[PDB]
């Protein structure tokens, strides 16, 4: 049967075409790191898209940073039913959750701290570390430095909460804002904190949408990421 | 087939309390987490309160922390709602919800899209 | 004599454990080579084959710790063994190295690490390694100073190796791959130490909203394990070399020795074991084991 | 209109559902029983195979 | 008024379920306590295919059960050789996230979409020699999660927006659309006469469905969670479905109702993938927890499990001949089973 070994070797020919290309493929997937961009419609994750930029069920922007490929994956057209759809983004290297602060009265920022804690307690997320970005500062800033919207109302152990004594604020806000921040901060840890696995990590910033440091900030988290999974792999940590 | 029947409501006065009860059938009550979600008239869905399995685990939203009590009977298939000090605020049609999966804490029952573990709800108003 | 036989049967006690543990730690990392794509898992193959390899080595020196004939002949072939042994030990340290290397560089670059290595690196690495080792355990034979002298038909590595090799093995091989070792180490724990602050002060933080050691509990015993391995025997070569009269052959090649030859079951542990994959594989082993 | 428009089509659909015929379940098993036992030889992981024939080998 | 059609659909639902419960005259169980059991069949991996970079979620043998596809998260749709292991063709993929691949029933065309809410159909034996798009198709408002091919012209799909839909590949429009779904629709299986199929839809409900004449005509409301997996009986009059309660259920499309329910006591997981043999004798259902289960389709009782992943199952594929079963995992390999 020579015509059935003349098509063996072209099968085995055509393999090793196949193997090569795949190979490189391989090479370029490895070093090119992807990110998940969630968040409530009304939050600032918009603004940040189109700031890092500068009917489709999912939308990529790729952008560089000190030569190091990065893509985020934004979940738009979709329904909000995300019990199944977020199972495929288990093994992206974080997910950035951008949650307005200034969102207390729906009560959006109840909503957006169920969600983390659904994220974060998923059982197939559960490998998956969560940048969490607390958006709109000068909202909340400028509601709390003066205005009528007790946080207290809608959080009753805001009125028992002080500032912790190891923060760091900015030259100029009132201790008032800063206890503000600091307390919705600690609301959004006291979840990730209470696993206590280890396995993944949750990295709380306030940010602002028009600050260009995002980008800065997530290359730094995507860092610490893959150090921390290291050492943890080395038995350091 | 799975059907939740949510029962109690009707007109109290401000600062009075009401009793809410939620049947469930169907299915196994006790693998599965439980709580509570209200829709006030021109609002989205908003969550109240979670029961654990065993129900060693509760929580409550902040407006209401303090004045509502979650407690679940997996003897009979129950779930209850005690509510006291009533505001005008709290007026909204309350709804039963089991959020999808059993033995897991993952829950993702406030979803805006008709969800297919729900109850129809029960509507109660605060007024004088 | 006694005394051969009586070190003899614990040199062939320590071959056999070394042998058996490092093929059971060879065929575990090759079954999960073949099941993941990790490259570091080469570097782990790497090692327990040059622990074998030097557990082989030591297992060629039992023919003359039992009772044995010897005459001046067998220069040359205990010799080729001798310089066998050497160049065993020097791959495995080296082996050593370059895990640690491969380390420091994943935790101080994470993304040029995943950019640029890959399987090619790795096996050039590899054979890199065991060519400089092999050169390094056949420098006495070409070299002539490096010669032991008046042979007295028996033999050891000082009978054909003048005291000079170890002291250059000593100062050009062991004491910098020491000096890195400890460098990349402490880097590597003050990093540790960094993330392990910034994850304290948030689980605080999170805890009133509702381990420290654990990095030096494993850096002192890779360190103690590295430099304690060869230390004692190349300090011990560098006094002899210093000294005129001083006679420490009675330890230095009987007992001095084997704290380096027991690093070689000590690695099948600590590189191997205490890896979780590594475990998975071995308890899948058992598993399979027991249903045949 | 949504709300009530859900239930209108709901009601019908079932009722479409309802006219449909209807079999005792003691008849399907014995069919489900026939077929399993007629192809039962035709299943090669029901039931050993020679490597002569089978093309994993 | 809806008060009353409430209280209307409630009383019609009971009326169904008396109808239902009148016809359940004896339990398949009791029926098949005399026919010789099973016992023990322990299957070996005979291939294992490697070369995906990311998890595996779906994969379809090919009719002539030769060639295979195996769609992978990471953008690329592999074709597999497999009596040989060898690869036949590697197709890139624009969109990443790939929920669902087909084989057509002639091979000469492969379908796959996801989370773009787009389903590619490609061609395989283009003049040219290299695979190219030869339709999109753009009408739905949610992720593809399952597509089976009718005919070389004619594809039904699944999507997360509670709809499938029947798609002209030629002309590329939806030549009916259907509804009544609540949840996400997971999986879809065609009937074997091609006339008529079924899907859950993450309402613990299965709808029967007519190709041509486009309406629900039976609805059945057995499970307890989310329904993941489906497929007909091989006689095409029943059909077995997987959801996250940890148990497997068999309903007949002439009984209407539930016949028995397949669960354990130790398995607290949700089933991915259930799929017959040849025979129907044998249901293979793929697990979370790493392995997949034989489940004896009469007698109630696990016949065998293969474990040879690692990661959770994905998809579970018995070939048509009925020589070998092929399973997938997150852990980005095939093995096949015989
Ligand atoms: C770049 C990194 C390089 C690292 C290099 C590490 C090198 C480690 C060294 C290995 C070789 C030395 C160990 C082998 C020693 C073999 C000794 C032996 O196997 O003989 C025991 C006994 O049988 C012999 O003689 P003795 O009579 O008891 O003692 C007198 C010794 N002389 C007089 C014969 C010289």
């Amino acid at each position: 049967t020579e015509d059935q070994r003349n098509e063996e070797k072209a099968q085995r020919e055509a393999n090793k075409k196949i193997e090569k290309q795949l190979q490189k493929d391989k090479q370029v997937y490895r070093a090119t790191h992807r990110l998940l961009l969630l968040g409530a419609g009304e939050s600032g994750k918009n603004t940040i898209v189109k700031q890092m930029r500068i009917t489709s069920g999912i939308f990529e922007t790729k952008f560089q940073v000190d030569k190091v490929n990065f893509h985020m994956f934004d979940v738009g057209a979709q329904r909000d039913e995300r019990r199944k759809w977020i199972q495929c983004f288990n093994d992206v290297t974080a997910i950035i959750f951008v949650v307005a602060s200034s969102s207390y009265n729906t009560n959006r920022l109840q909503a957006a701290l169920k969600l983390f804690d659904s994220i974060w307690n998923n059982k197939w997320l559960r490998d998956t570390s969560v940048i969490l970005f607390l958006n709109k500062q000068d909202l909340l800033a400028e509601k709390v430095l003066a205005g009528k919207s007790k946080i207290e109302d809608y959080f009753p152990e805001f009125a028992r909460y002080t500032t912790p004594e190891d923060a760091t604020p900015e030259p100029g806000e009132d201790p008032r804002v800063t206890r503000a921040k600091y307390f919705i901060r600690d609301e959004f840890l006291r979840i990730s904190t209470a696993s206590g696995d280890g396995r993944h990590y949750c990295y709380p910033h306030f940010t602002c949408s028009v600050d260009t440091e995002n980008i800065r900030r997530v290359f730094n988290d995507c860092r610490d990421i893959i150090q921390r999974m290291h050492l943890r792999q080395y038995e350091l940590l | 087939q799975v059907q939740l029947q949510e029962s109690g409501g009707g007109l109290v006065q401000p600062g009075g309390s009401l009793r809410l009860s939620c049947a469930a059938s169907g299915f196994t009550f006790s693998n599965y987490k439980m709580n509570w979600v209200r829709q006030a008239p021109g609002k989205g869905l908003e969550w109240v309160s979670d029961i654990s399995q065993s129900g060693a685990s509760i929580s409550y939203t902040g407006s209401v922390k303090g004045r509502f009590t979650i407690s679940r009977d997996n003897a009979k298939n129950t779930l209850y709602l005690q509510m006291n000090s009533l505001k005008p605020e709290d007026t909204a049609v309350y709804y039963c919800a089991r959020c999808p999966a059993p033995f897991t804490r993952d829950c993702f029952d406030v979803t805006s899209t008709t969800y297919a573990y729900r109850g129809q709800g029960t509507q109660v108003t605060v007024s004088s | 004599m006694e005394s051969s036989f009586s070190f003899g049967v614990i040199l062939a006690v320590l071959a056999s454990l070394i042998i058996a543990t490092n093929t059971l730690v060879a065929v575990a990392v090759l079954l999960l080579i073949h099941k993941n794509d990790g490259v570091s898992l080469c570097f782990t193959l790497n090692l327990a084959v040059a622990d074998t390899l030097i557990g082989v080595a030591i297992s060629g020196l039992l023919t003359d710790q039992l009772s044995s004939p010897s005459r001046p002949t067998q220069k040359t072939l205990c010799s080729l063994r001798m310089a066998f042994v050497t160049s065993s030990a020097a791959a495995s340290v080296l082996t050593v190295m370059l895990i640690t290397f491969d380390r420091y560089l994943a935790i101080k670059q994470p993304f040029r690490y995943l950019k640029i290595m890959s399987g090619f690196v790795a096996g050039a690495c590899i054979a890199g390694l065991w060519l400089v080792s092999y050169l390094i355990g056949f420098l006495p034979l070409g070299i002539p100073m490096f010669q032991q002298t008046a042979y007295k038909g028996q033999c050891s590595f000082f009978a054909v190796f003048h005291p000079h090799f170890v002291l250059t093995l000593s100062c050009v091989g062991f004491f910098p791959a020491m000096l890195l070792f400890v460098f990349f180490y402490c880097d590597m724990l003050k990093i540790a130490s960094m993330h392990s602050q910034q994850i304290r002060k948030m689980e605080h933080a999170g805890a009133m909203a509702g381990s420290d050691f654990k990095a030096l509990r494993t850096v002192s015993v890779l360190i103690g394990s590295f430099a304690l391995s060869w230390t004692p025997f190349l300090i011990t070569g560098i006094v002899q070399v210093a000294c005129q009269e001083c006679h420490l052959y009675l330890v230095l090649e009987r007992y001095l020795w084997l704290l380096g030859v027991g690093n070689s079951l000590l690695n099948p542990l600590i590189y191997a074991y205490w890896q979780k994959e590594v475990r998975l594989q071995l308890y899948h082993m058992a598993l399979g084991v027991k249903k045949v | 209109t949504a709300s009530i428009a859900q239930a209108r089509k709901l009601v019908e659909q079932l009722k479409m559902e309802a006219n449909i015929d209807r079999i005792k379940v003691s008849k399907a098993a014995a069919d489900l029983m026939a077929y399993c036992e007629a192809h039962a030889k035709e299943d090669p992981l029901l039931t050993p195979v020679p490597a002569s024939e089978n093309p994993f080998r | 008024e809806l008060d009353q059609l409430r209280q209307e659909a409630e009383q019609l639902k009971n009326q169904i379920r008396d109808a239902r419960k009148a016809c359940a005259d004896a339990t398949l169980s009791q029926i098949t306590n005399n026919i010789d059991p099973v016992g023990r069949i322990q299957m070996r991996t005979r291939r294992t295919l490697r070369g995906h970079l990311a998890k595996i979620y779906a994969m379809h043998w090919g009719t002539d059960s030769r060639l295979l596809v195996s769609a992978s998260q990471d953008g690329k749709l592999i074709i597999w050789d497999s009596y040989t292991t060898n690869k036949v063709h590697a197709i890139p993929l624009r969109s990443s996230w790939v929920m669902t691949c087909a084989y057509a029933p002639s091979g000469n065309y492969v379908a796959c979409g996801g989370l773009d809410n787009i389903c590619s159909i490609y061609n395989l034996k283009t003049r040219e020699g290299n695979v190219r798009v030869s339709r999109e198709l753009a009408g739905h408002t949610g992720y593809l999660s399952c597509c089976r091919f009718l005919d070389d012209n004619q594809i039904v799909t699944s999507s997360g927006d509670t709809t499938c839909a029947l798609w002209d590949i030629e002309t590329g429009q939806q030549t009916t659309t259907f509804t009544g779904h609540t949840g996400d629709v997971m999986s879809l299986s065609l009937a074997p006469d091609t006339r008529l199929f079924v899907s859950g839809a993450c309402d613990a409900s299965a709808k029967l469905w007519d190709v041509r004449e486009g309406m629900c005509r039976q609805t059945f409301t057995g499970h307890e969670s989310d329904i993941n997996a489906i497929c007909f009986f091989p006689n095409g009059n029943a059909f077995a479905t997987g959801s996250d309660d940890a148990t497997c259920r068999l309903f007949d499309l002439r009984a209407d109702q539930e016949l028995m329910t397949y669960s354990h006591d130790n398995i607290i997981c949700g089933i991915t993938s259930v799929s017959f043999s040849k025979s129907g004798r044998l249901l293979l259902a793929g697990y979370d927890d790493f392995n997949c289960n034989v489940w004896d389709a009469l007698k109630a009782d696990r016949a065998g499990v293969l474990a040879g992943h690692d990661n959770r199952v994905s998809c579970l594929g018995v070939t048509d001949d009925g020589m070998a079963v092929a399973t997938g995992s997150w852990d980005s390999f095939l093995k096949i089973w015989n």
